[PDB]
């Protein structure tokens, strides 16, 4: 829609030039919230690494 | 000025670059009179609209 | 043919005095690109918001340009006299592929109305007038910059009011002071601001008449008018040549209180202009009523790679001339100068060739010349470079000694002596750039200093004023790196300038006040 | 020095070779990278070598 | 023959002044040059145009 007349006209987004180019960009694997949960796991990890 | 901050920066304008190149050269001669197929079409005869 | 009104009735023609003592004064008013001086705007299409690098016809930074001055004539106080000129309409110039003129540079400004030197006055526009076309030759008294056939003439009237633009054959009238007559020294062009600028009524014609006195218009082909809004605006005006015709360019139309220039008009030329001039001018004016002009400047186009900097208006707001200095052709290549660290190897020095060395069994003393970088021709083997007296190496009798890459490593001439070519040196260079100073320093490496100085004639760049402003001062220092200008012994011990120079040297940046 | 590198000072050469400027452009930056890399690794290593 | 002076929008076959291709104009505000008609991107694709009417399009293929 941003990449349409039925949107703003100040739109230059690398991405709408896809829709001429023919080439396609990826979504992320992960997601913002699970890299979180698993650093966060790390985080809850920490205290501690000694008492074997 | 952290160099480690720099090479993320790097990361990203490394993705950049990647699709600037495959988008410019979209408008790239290649030894053809145009990079553009309309307009090899619109103003040359078929004979030669093929060689370019 | 075109109908451009009659012919003058006069018996004879205005005397003109040619007295260029007077108009030879000294003010450049140089193109400055940085601000896109001089630049026409690229025709065919438009961009906004961006730098680009382009190849067009556009003047080189730094041209001061030609001065045009116009003066006022002869007179008594209460009457005109005589007309007082330039030595211009002889000044006849390559017209190639166009030129340009700033014009009303000094508007406003105070000073001489040089006709009487110890007299100023305010400083006004004027706008130029030209004689252009395919050919030109001498009249028959022996004058120079007749043209032939239809010629172009750009002739501005009405006291800067309107252009008229024209192409007639002109046919040179044989009175007194005419350029078929008696006593003819150049035709020059007048108006007479005391009758011709009158408020709400200039003379639109008065320029047309005076030229009309020299001149019979014939079998025209054109004319067209122009017109010009009067004003003391800086002002940028041009022409060019295609195979479509005469392209006439002006700021004052799109960009007046910019510069960019646009074209405007193009007129039915199709002959190509090889030569130009200015047509000398004067303004029978009184001695109460005696102004002063701006001078014009005229500018050559050449086809010039720049930097064009594109606002979001789509004006050219600046421009980078990408050979005029080594930092510049940088910066073209890598689009600005903060980008990294500007500390790049740059240009290198080409040599500069001497006169050749000729041999060959079938103008003087061409048989050796050693030496430095000579041009060769020796049994048919070219190149150019340096001879040395060396020792021979084989095989004797067969002339051409060549390496491993297949280059001639040397030859036996015919005085039995060998020689080593060397081809010709060269001096490599490299400069070091401080992004936050804005300064630099650089190196020739390998060179060193004993073949070094401030000035050079090889040459790497147009110009290397921007280490000469400080380092005309100073000889070079000889580092283990290379030789450098702009080094200053410090003898001091950094951890990282930002600017290392390799090895265990490094080049400090000063510090900001 | 591409201007050098692909003809000995011919004129020619340089008006042919213009249309292929952005080639040497993009040459002289890609080594303009890898020789600071070759510096950066250099002056890292040796930080590790230094005792105090 | 009518109405072809403008249509908006979807995707177009379009002739400007010499400048062909297929898009949809959009209306929307004038980036310059002002008076050169024709403006071009960065990778030197039409952006938009200034129409005889007044308008300035914007051009998004
Ligand atoms: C300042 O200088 C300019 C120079 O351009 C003068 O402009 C010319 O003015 C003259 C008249 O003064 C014009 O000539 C006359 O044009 C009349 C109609 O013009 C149209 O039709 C003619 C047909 O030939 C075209 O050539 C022309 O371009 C227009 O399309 C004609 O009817 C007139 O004919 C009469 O006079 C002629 C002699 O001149 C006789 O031969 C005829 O039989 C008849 O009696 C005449 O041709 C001329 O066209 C204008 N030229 C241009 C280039 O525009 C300004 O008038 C002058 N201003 C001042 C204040 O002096
Ligand atoms: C000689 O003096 C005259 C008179 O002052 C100078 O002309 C003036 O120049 C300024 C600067 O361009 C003009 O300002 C402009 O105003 C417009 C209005 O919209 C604005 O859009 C521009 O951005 C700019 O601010 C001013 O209008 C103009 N005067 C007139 C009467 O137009 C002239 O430039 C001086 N000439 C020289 C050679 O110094
Ligand atoms: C352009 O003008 C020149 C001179 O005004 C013409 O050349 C003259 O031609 C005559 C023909 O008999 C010769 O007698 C003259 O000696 C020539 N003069 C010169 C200077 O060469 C020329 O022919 C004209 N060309 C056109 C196309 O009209
Ligand atoms: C305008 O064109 C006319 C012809 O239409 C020219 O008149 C001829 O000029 C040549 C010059 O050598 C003569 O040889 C011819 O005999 C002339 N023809 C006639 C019919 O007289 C006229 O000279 C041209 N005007 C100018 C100033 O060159
Ligand atoms: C004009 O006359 C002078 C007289 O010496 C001569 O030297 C010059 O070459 C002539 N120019 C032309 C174009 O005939
Ligand atoms: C210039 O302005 C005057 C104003 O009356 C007009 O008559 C004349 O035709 C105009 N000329 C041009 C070339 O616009
Ligand atoms: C120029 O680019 C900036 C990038 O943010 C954008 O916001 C601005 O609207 C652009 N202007 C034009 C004329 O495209
Ligand atoms: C220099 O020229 C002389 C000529 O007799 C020659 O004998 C000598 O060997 C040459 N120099 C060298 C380095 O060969
Ligand atoms: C700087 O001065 C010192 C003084 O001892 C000298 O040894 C050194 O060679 C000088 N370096 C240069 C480049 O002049
Ligand atoms: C839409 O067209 C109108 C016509 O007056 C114009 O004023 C308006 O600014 C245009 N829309 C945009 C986003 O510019």
């Amino acid at each position: 829609d941003d990449c349409m007349q039925q949107g703003p006209a100040s739109a230059r987004d690398l991405i709408c030039a896809q829709y001429v180019a023919g080439y396609k960009v990826l979504p992320p694997l992960m997601d913002v919230n699970m890299e979180a949960a698993y650093t966060s796991s790390l985080l809850g990890s920490i205290a501690g690494v000694g008492w074997t | 000025t952290n160099e480690a901050f720099h090479k993320v920066q790097d990361a990203v304008n490394n993705n950049a670059q990647a699709l600037s190149k495959l988008a410019s050269e979209l408008s790239n001669t290649f030894g053809a009179i145009s990079a553009s197929i309309g307009d090899i079409i619109q103003r040359l005869d078929v004979l030669e609209q093929d060689a370019q | 043919y075109v109908d451009v009104g009659p012919d003058s009735v006069k018996s004879a023609c205005i005397e003109v005095d040619i007295q260029q003592t007077f108009f030879d004064k000294t003010w450049p008013r140089p193109i400055d690109v940085s601000k896109a001086d001089g630049i026409i705007y690229p025709q065919g299409r438009t961009y906004s918001n961006i730098t680009i690098t382009y190849q067009g016809l556009f003047p080189y930074q730094g041209d001061h340009g030609d001065m045009y001055v116009y003066s006022a004539g002869h007179a008594t106080g209460t009457t005109p006299q005589k007309l007082f000129v330039a030595n211009y309409s002889q000044d006849v110039k390559q017209f190639a592929n166009g030129f340009v003129v700033r014009i009303g540079a000094a508007a406003n400004s105070t000073g001489t109305v040089i006709i009487s030197p110890s007299t100023s006055a305010t400083i006004r526009k004027i706008y130029p007038a030209f004689m252009l076309g395919s050919s030109v030759g001498n009249f028959s008294d022996g004058k120079m910059g007749r043209f032939f056939n239809h010629t172009l003439v750009l002739l501005p009237d009405g006291c800067g009011t309107l252009l008229r633009a024209f192409y007639c054959i002109l046919e040179p009238r044989s009175g007194n002071h005419c350029p078929a007559g008696n006593s003819y020294t150049s035709f020059a062009t007048y108006h007479t601001p005391a009758t011709d600028c009158s408020d709400g009524n200039y003379n639109r014609n008065a320029s047309l008449n005076s030229f009309k006195e020299y001149f019979n218009l014939r079998n025209c082909t054109f004319m067209y008018t122009y017109n010009i809004t009067e004003d003391e605006i800086l002002e940028w005006f041009g022409i060019t040549q295609t195979a479509q015709g005469v392209h006439l360019f002006s700021s004052r139309y799109v960009d007046l209180y910019g510069g960019n220039m646009f074209q405007f008009a193009t007129l039915p030329v199709y002959d190509t202009i090889k030569y130009y001039s200015i047509i000398p001018h004067s303004i029978r004016s009184i001695q109460s009523d005696r102004k002063a002009w701006a001078a014009f400047y005229v500018y050559k186009l050449q086809p010039l790679t720049f930097l064009l900097d594109f606002s979001v208006d789509g004006y050219i707001r600046r421009a980078i001339d990408c050979g005029f200095n080594d930092l510049s052709q940088l910066h073209c290549s890598y689009e600005s100068f903060d980008v990294e660290s500007g500390v790049y190897s740059v240009s290198s020095f080409e040599a500069k060739p001497s006169g050749s060395v000729v041999e060959q069994a079938e103008d003087t003393k061409i048989a050796s010349q050693l030496g430095n970088c000579v041009e060769y021709s020796l049994y048919g083997v070219s190149g150019r470079g340096v001879f040395q007296n060396c020792t021979a190496v084989g095989v004797r009798q067969q002339r051409f000694v060549y390496d491993a890459y297949q280059n001639l490593v040397g030859y036996y001439s015919d005085d039995g002596n060998y020689y080593c070519l060397r081809a010709c040196v060269s001096v490599p260079v490299s400069v070091i750039y401080d992004k936050e100073t804005k300064t630099h320093a650089t190196l020739f490496g390998s060179v060193a200093c004993e073949h070094i100085s401030s000035t050079m004639s090889q040459y790497s760049r147009s110009t290397r004023s921007m280490l000469k402003r400080r380092d005309s001062t100073y000889g070079p220092l000889q580092t283990p790196v290379g030789c450098v200008l702009g080094l200053v012994n410090s003898s001091l011990f950094v951890e990282d300038c930002k600017l290392p120079l390799g090895q265990s040297l490094c080049a400090l940046p000063d510090t900001p006040s | 020095d591409c201007k050098q590198y692909v003809c000995n000072g011919f004129q020619k050469c340089e008006q042919l070779l213009r249309e292929y400027g952005q080639f040497c452009s993009k040459i002289n930056q890609a080594l303009h990278g890898a020789n600071l890399r070759q510096d950066d690794s250099v002056r890292n290593l040796f930080a590790s070598v230094k005792s105090s």
